[PDB]
């Protein structure tokens, strides 16, 4: 045991010193030569409201028109943004999730949270009524976040320390990912969908592999818990939001860190973060009841968003790009742009 | 309605249908007390829930309750109503365990405002221990000989002086966490609790009314 | 845990095996995609009035 902890810290050692060599500078200090993004100026298109409790996890849709808002309240509202008008209100036996996640095919929905059960409610029903297709559990703690590979694949984060590829069809856990410290708190899926990361309360992000079903790649530098995780529009690189008040660029190529988004007047914890079509911008949900837009190649304050009262809990960019959505516990959902 | 916007006409009826629904779970969600169980594993809120499964539901105001690991998720929701922290006096050892993770509890600011409805639980057995010889608070908190039973704290009739000094003792040392954050916004209501008890439903009614009362005193600034 | 331990130990060597690359190419793959798109990008420059569908 002395052997093998010997062993991993000088092992850990020449993994830091590899990234120092790769690290020749910073983001900021290669692209100086950019200019600034300018003034981004976003307003409330429309305001998503009628529910009755905090809205903890959003997904949009990949019709960019239907988004999920899943709320404490024990709802899963999916809102028409073009209509504002509500197309099904799934009740919920377990009044407490904290992750809803939309199937890029559009055909199910699945929430959870501390029922320690990833349900997948069916949208697309003969009848016309939302029932659960399947119960995915086998889990010991809450499940934070869930997305979807496909129409019968689905990454589960959870709060056994452990993140699992479910598959709807049969309902075993195909592939175990277990190796954080704690709580795995997010995870987002590539857009090649074959690798993904996620963020754990154990200071660590990793970039598990759905097919190896191992570690590909560890980063870390974050002081705290890891609430929300992202990818780049490309998929090479991605951003951490955590409850550091800092949201930090790794680079899957480069493995080690870009950017850090960080300002003494932001002095709160993130809660959600997502990117622009393009990835010039880095849309990132705080605890100040307000969102910051930085410059994801600069790390400045292009814009702030303000209207919303309570913690703005979930944030999500439509599938096409069209326009940003932030759901708080103020019980409402609003659409920037 | 005059029904004229087609597959549209049909998304407003949809959407009407699912406000209407918003607005009568609504009605049952405004009304509902929502309460937490951070029972310890030897707590006994076993008890508890079990008389719950007894027959949960008082008059006509609802009550809901959610009982439970290192929690990330306590400070996730402020709109519960109180607390339910169910204590084993019995055990005088995990007492002190029980009284830190009460502190713990007390002084969580993200749940400042929420007061707590503290149970002393199996009392009884606790009367039955100490009526023995062999239960010596004396050893694990040894201030028990420096305490004295208070004649404002009013006891039962029939009731061992001892028994009430001790139990007294449990009860203000729990409450020493209560007085000495007097922060107003939250307070704490220890009782006295036992198992195979059909009363300790009631109680809670009673406790939540209360605090509901405060809150409105609050708002209004009558406090 | 000396198995358990020995485990994660060889996961840190499967981590570290990997060949990483510079991190000026890095930036650079990702300045050339930021202005790539950014004609289809509809948040850096508010698309017209009526192409705009939110409207």
């Amino acid at each position: 045991l002395d052997q093998l902890r010997q062993e991993a810290e000088q092992l850990k050692n020449q993994i830091r010193d590899a990234r120092k060599a790769c690290a020749d500078a910073t983001l900021s200090q290669i692209t100086n030569n950019i200019d600034p993004v300018g003034r981004i100026q976003m307003r409330t298109r429309r305001t998503l409201r009628g529910h009755l409790a905090k809205i903890y996890a959003m997904h949009w849709g990949t019709d960019s028109r239907l988004l999920v808002s899943a709320s404490q309240d024990g709802k899963l509202i999916i809102w028409d943004s073009y209509t504002t008008n509500k197309v099904h209100a799934i009740p919920l036996r377990s009044s407490w999730v904290m992750t809803c996640a939309y199937a890029p095919s559009g055909n199910y929905v699945a929430c959870g949270g501390l029922d320690n059960i990833c349900s997948i409610y069916n949208l697309k029903t003969r009848e016309g009524n939302v029932r659960v297709s399947r119960e995915l559990a086998g889990h010991t703690g809450y499940l934070s976040c869930c997305r979807f590979l496909d129409d019968n694949q689905i990454v589960t984060s959870s709060g056994d320390t452990t993140c699992a590829l479910w598959d709807i069809e049969t309902g075993q856990q195909t592939t175990t990912f277990t190796g954080h410290t704690g709580d795995v708190m997010s995870l987002s899926l590539a857009p090649d969908t074959r690798l993904f990361v996620s963020g754990a309360c154990d200071a660590s992000a990793k970039l598990w592999d759905v097919r190896e079903g191992m570690c590909r790649q560890t980063f870390t530098g974050h002081e705290s818990d890891i609430n929300a995780i992202c990818f780049f529009p490309n998929g090479n690189a991605f951003a951490t939001g955590s409850d550091d008040a800092t949201c930090r660029l790794f680079d899957l190529r480069a493995d080690q860190e870009l950017m850090t988004y960080s300002h003494d007047n932001i002095i709160c914890g993130i809660t959600s973060v997502s990117f622009s079509k393009s990835g010039r911008l880095l849309l990132a949900g705080y605890d100040d009841f307000n969102c910051n837009v930085w410059d994801a190649l600069k790390a400045d304050r292009a814009g702030v968003l303000a209207g919303h009262d309570n913690r703005v809990s979930c944030l999500g960019v439509t599938d096409d790009g069209m326009a940003v959505a932030t759901g708080s516990w103020d019980s409402f959902l609003k659409i920037w742009n | 309605g005059c029904t004229l916007s087609a597959e549209d006409k049909a998304a407003v009826e949809r959407s009407k249908m699912i406000e209407k629904q918003l607005q009568k779970d609504k009605q049952v969600y405004r009304a509902t007390h929502r309460l937490l169980l951070l029972g310890a594993d030897n707590s006994g809120k076993s008890t508890i829930v079990k008389q719950m499964r007894i027959l949960f539901q008082v008059d006509k105001v609802n009550f809901h309750m959610f009982d439970v690991e290192r929690r990330k998720w306590i400070q996730c929701f402020n709109d519960v109503t109180a607390i339910i922290f169910v204590v084993d006096s019995s055990d005088y050892n995990r007492l002190q365990e029980a009284l830190n993770d009460f502190k713990s509890i007390w002084n969580n600011r993200w749940l400042r405002t929420i007061s707590v409805i503290l149970f002393l639980n199996k009392q009884d057995l606790l009367a039955e221990k100490v009526l023995a010889g062999k239960s010596k608070i004396e050893d694990y908190f040894p201030e028990f000989a420096r305490y004295t039973t208070p004649e404002d704290a009013t006891p039962e009739p029939g009731e061992d002086p001892r028994v009430t000094r001790a139990k007294y003792f449990i009860r203000d040392e729990f409450l020493r966490i209560s007085t000495a954050s007097g922060d107003g916004r939250h307070y704490c209501y220890p009782h006295f609790t036992c198992a195979v008890d059909t009363e300790n439903a009631r109680r809670i009614f009673n406790d939540c009314r209360d605090i509901i009362q405060r809150m409105h005193l609050r708002q209004y600034e009558l406090l | 845990s000396i198995a358990q331990a020995r485990k994660l130990v060889e996961q840190l060597k499967m981590e570290a095996n990997i060949d990483r690359i510079k991190v000026s190419k890095a930036a650079a793959d990702l300045m050339a995609y930021c202005e790539a798109h950014a004609k289809e990008d509809p948040l850096l420059t508010p698309v017209p009035a009526s192409e705009n569908p939110f409207r």
